[PDB]
């Protein structure tokens, strides 16, 4: 009952001992019970009988058992999934190992038991039946490993008995004879065991590590790894290493993984081997190349091995080898990054920490792959967590007595450590909370807050002139537990911050710096904290200055004055930038600056010459004035004025949509798509009374204006830069579609590009199609056909009515037509699709020969008849015959589109 | 016809192993980087069809204003 006992069972040693029990009683019935076990473990349902055992050779048994296999599927026990089969496999392996180990002193040498088992496994491992070849190979591999243990024990026993002999050769002659006899008997035992291993190795391993099946190659390499780690004195030489050397070049990841796991076992925990280092130096090149293996799981192990190789020597590796591994700290995949990061640590990381902090800066500065530290830092997070949270140390180097390229980089690194400590997740793309982690977090914030509440004002003071450094330092307060400004009695420092921020705003015109200032002032102006009122005063005061400066500049600027020149403009722009950035994050309605901005946008139209950058920022600025007034909405005198400004602003954005300046068109376009969605029909939707007066629906003129822009500016022919802008514009328009601010028929000009622009815009167009299917199954499929219609008429205008249906243009529409079909209330749609395709096919008649025309559309329309539907097919045909006539139906020769469409119905 | 899996070819021949050592360019690749700049890092965070259809085209830094947009996001 062996097979069933091993899967269903009870301890393994219990059934092995029970088996050894029976083998003593009757060898032959027990060996037969053993034969069958190995067979039945392969999924076979046959049985080897006593008569077969006594008489047939293995080749004949295996044949009979292939016949009697009686399988349902191609499944066999070692390939079925689930825990009960994982437990089987381990039970299967435990039993073989425990059987041999329990026989190693008597039975194993009886000339009967092992030759039988080995002969069978050698034959089964030769079978073309995979279930036999797979199972028997695993068996023989476990069997071999059990024998390496026996050999090892023997060697140990041989050495002890040898020491016993020599101690007596010193010193009697009767015991000497017994020790000589014992030593003789053990040497025989060693020879016998080496035979058995050599049978299995040359009979199975040498053929089967090379099997066509990858799972079988992996089995063989796993155990050769085990033999060398287990009895290294006997197996850790080139004559066994070479197999793992070759198999490192295997075409499957799972095989290559095992070669690296095997070698790792030969370094961890213990060293050191001259023969191993020779092999490694001989295969070093191929190892470092595997740090970029196609399979990530393989790449990690390759780095981890290289980390172990580091411990032994560091002699074998070169600068270029190590430099290559360093690059991987910037890998997209975290396990690789972290593994490469641990390698980096042990290689180059050994004012106690100040030299390690400075070290990290040099590494980061020598990296020509990344311009920010978010990913370098995350890779180091697991191992150098102490170095990276040393903010007191990092803060000291920036202040108190090197080069300004190093100062910016240290600020960069510092901010990354802080963010990743503050918020507890890795940076984007590195992701995939516990009790003790939130503790460290809370510890981290208070340490950051307490240190940088005091240090940041000094830090801004020192580095205020540098835009890159300031943009970084300003991100800090967004990570504070702000309570500490009160309870820590630190309000003197807070005022210093608000002073340094204010000074920065006024000396800087760089867009990012001002964004940082604004976003920061917003973080501090949280009204769940005692601190709000202090900051609100400074906010309310900084902006009083900006508005007044802005009004006065706008006085000299609008009149004739002089000129206004390039210089008078940069004056306005600079001040306008500061105002716009703040109006985004902060409600500045208490300053009615629609007036100043409207006066600046309308004056730009009439004069026709207004510097791009001013126009852009006004457009942005008044967008925020409008939106903020809509935020605080009782009264109804304010409510009527909001629509005033809004309706007007939409007209201005519409005029600038045809502005000769391209980045200006785009600015006007994106603001437009924003307001249209905001003041859409959906404004009143959320339990809104007073929001039904503000609703805006664009003119049919504007609807086409917005489309003309997309076609010109999204659909033509670094550059990852340019694309991101265009996807953003497209989604801005598609939102108007899927939320029906704009007619769905506009999507026809967009759906037809799903293919021609499938990598740039595929997923955005694919979602627009879905959000119209889920919204209205019917008119989706309508405009969807109008797309293929529009592609069709384009082919005509460019070639005429001769097509050449074999052409690439025509074949292209058919291909898009098939992919549209897979997008299929449930069946009233395809009905509606074929109807319009038929209507369109017979839209225009032919003047002569014969009184054709537009008829070729049916070979495209034929791509949809596949989908639906027998009952509805009659209905379609009935609708088709309203158009086609008898002498049309009857002649077949060119008129092929119509016939082809008909076969499918 | 038997559902039993029988292999016509059981072993990779010695010559193809020799070839595997000679050329592994098809099981090796180029380094795939994470976002190499702050701008590109922010893009990856805020990119994809999901995020794009659920945010303004002109970014709004205040949630008071962002809600005015996201308020209108189901037909």
């Amino acid at each position: 009952m062996l097979f069933e006992v091993v899967k269903m069972g009870s301890a393994m040693q219990s059934v092995v001992d029970d088996w050894i029990e029976s083998y003593k009683h009757d060898r032959d019935i027990a060996l037969l019970d053993l034969i069958n076990f190995f067979i039945q473990c392969s999924g076979c349902k046959g049985v080897v009988t006593a008569e077969m055992f006594r008489h047939m050779q293995n080749s004949e048994i295996i044949r009979k058992m292939t016949e009697e296999f009686d399988e349902d599927s191609g499944d066999y026990p070692l390939t079925m999934a689930g825990p009960q089969w994982k437990k089987f496999k381990s039970s299967f392996c435990e039993f073989i190992g425990v059987l041999v180990r329990q026989c190693q002193y008597s039975i194993i040498y009886d000339e009967y038991m092992m030759d039988t088992v080995i002969s069978l496994l050698t034959g089964l491992s030769d079978s073309q039946v995979r279930a036999f070849r797979h199972t028997s190979t695993l068996a023989a591999m476990k069997l071999m490993t059990a024998l390496v243990n026996v050999a090892l024990n023997l060697s140990i026993n041989m050495d002890n008995t040898q020491r016993q002999y020599e101690a007596e050769r010193n010193k009697a002659n009767e015991r000497l004879e017994l020790l000589l006899q014992k030593r003789k008997e053990l040497q025989e035992n060693q020879d016998e065991i080496e035979n058995m291993m050599n049978a299995i190795f040359k009979g199975v391993f040498v053929h089967r590590y090379r099997d066509a099946i990858a799972e079988i190659r992996a089995i063989c390499i796993e155990e050769i790894g085990i033999w060398m780690k287990m009895y290294s004195d006997a197996f850790l030489n080139d004559s066994y290493l070479k197999y793992v050397g070759w198999t490192m070049h295997d075409k499957q990841g799972e095989v290559r993984l095992k070669c690296l796991t095997a070698l790792q076992g030969l370094y961890y925990n213990k060293e050191l081997n001259s023969k191993l280092e020779l092999f490694t130096s001989r295969f070093k090149d191929r190892i470092v190349s595997m740090t970029l293996d196609k399979e990530y799981d393989v790449a990690v192990q390759a780095i981890k091995l290289l980390t172990l190789v580091l411990q032994s020597s560091e002699e074998v590796l070169t600068a270029e080898d190590c430099e290559n591994v360093y690059h991987l700290v910037y890998s997209a995949h975290r396990p690789v990054a972290v593994a490469a990061g641990e390698f980096l640590y042990k290689k180059l990381f050994s004012g106690p920490n100040a030299n390690l902090v400075k070290t990290l800066v040099f590494f980061f500065l020598e990296s020509e792959l990344h311009e920010h530290a978010a990913y370098l830092v995350d890779s180091m997070w697991d191992c150098a967590t102490e170095l990276l949270k040393d903010w007191e140390c990092m803060n000291s180097l920036l202040l108190e007595e090197l080069t300004d390229r190093q100062e910016s980089a240290l600020i960069e690194i510092m901010l990354c450590t802080i963010r990743q400590a503050a918020e507890c997740h890795p940076p984007v793309g590195r992701g995939t909370l516990t009790a003790k982690e939130k503790k460290t977090q809370l510890d981290d914030r208070t340490k950051i807050t307490e240190l940088f509440a005091v240090a940041l004002p000094q830090l801004l003071a020192k580095y205020s002139v540098d835009a890159e450094k300031v943009t970084n330092l300003l991100q800090l307060p967004q990570y504070f537990d702000l309570e500490i400004y009160t309870t820590g009695r630190l309000e003197k420092h807070l005022d210093a911050l608000l002073r340094q921020i204010r000074n920065i705003v006024e000396k800087h015109t760089d867009t990012d710096v001002l964004e940082a200032c604004s976003k920061t002032y917003h973080a501090l102006c949280n009204e769940e904290f005692t601190i709000f009122n202090r900051v609100d005063i400074s906010r309310s005061q900084l902006i009083d200055e900006l508005a007044d400066k802005f009004n006065r500049l706008l006085e000299d600027f609008l009149q004739e004055g002089e000129e206004p020149d390039e210089d008078d403009a940069y004056q306005v722009l600079s001040t306008l930038k500061r105002i716009t950035a703040f109006h985004n994050a902060h409600d500045l309605s208490k300053w009615d600056l629609f007036a100043c901005n409207y006066k600046l946008l309308k004056t730009g139209i009439e004069n026709g010459d207004m510097p791009e950058q001013i126009v852009i920022h006004a457009l942005q600025c008044t967008h925020y004035v409008i939106l903020w007034q809509l935020a605080k909405i009782s009264t109804k005198e304010d409510l009527l004025r909001l629509k005033k400004q809004m309706r007007v602003f939409c007209q201005i954005c519409q005029h600038y949509l045809t502005n000769v300046n391209t980045t200006v068109k785009e600015q006007a376009f994106t603001i437009l798509c924003d307001i249209l969605m905001i003041f859409s029909h959906q404004i009143m939707s959320g339990g809104r009374d007073m929001l039904e007066p503000l609703v805006y629906t664009p003119d049919s003129s504007l609807q086409s204006e917005l489309l003309s822009f997309i076609l010109d500016h999204v659909f033509i022919e670094s550059k990852i830069e340019a694309l991101h802008k265009r996807r953003n514009l497209l989604a801005a328009f598609c939102k108007l579609i899927v939320y029906t601010v704009v007619e769905m028929n506009t999507a026809a000009d967009i759906f037809k590009q799903y293919m021609k622009y499938y990598n740039d815009y595929g997923d955005i167009i694919k979602e627009t199609m879905s959000k119209t299917r889920q919204i209205d199954k019917i008119q989706c499929a309508k405009t969807l056909i109008l797309s293929l219609q529009q592609l069709f008429n384009e082919m005509i205008q460019e070639n005429g009515y001769n097509f050449d249906r074999s052409s690439s243009t025509f074949s292209g529409i058919k291909e898009l037509a098939r992919r549209f079909a897979l997008t299929f209330k449930t069946r009233e749609a395809i009905a509606m699709l074929h109807k319009d395709g038929i209507e369109f096919a017979f839209k225009e008649p032919n003047p002569q020969g014969e009184s054709p025309l537009n008829l070729a559309f049916l070979d495209i329309l034929s791509e949809f008849s596949s989908k639906l539907l027998r009952q509805d097919k009659r209905t379609v045909y009935v609708y088709l015959e309203k158009f086609m006539t008898f002498q049309m139906s009857l002649r077949r020769e060119v008129w092929l589109p119509l016939m082809s469409y008909r076969n499918s119905l | 016809k038997r559902k039993l899996i029988v292999d016509s070819v059981k072993e990779l021949d010695s010559k193809t192993i020799r070839a595997q050592l000679s050329d592994y360019s098809d099981i090796v690749t180029t380094l795939d980087l994470a976002p190499p700049t702050k701008k590109l890092m922010m893009w990856k965070e805020t990119g994809g069809v999901e995020k794009l259809f659920s945010l303004p085209a002109q970014p709004l830094w205040n949630n008071r204003l962002l809600k005015l947009f996201t308020r209108c996001l189901t037909p």
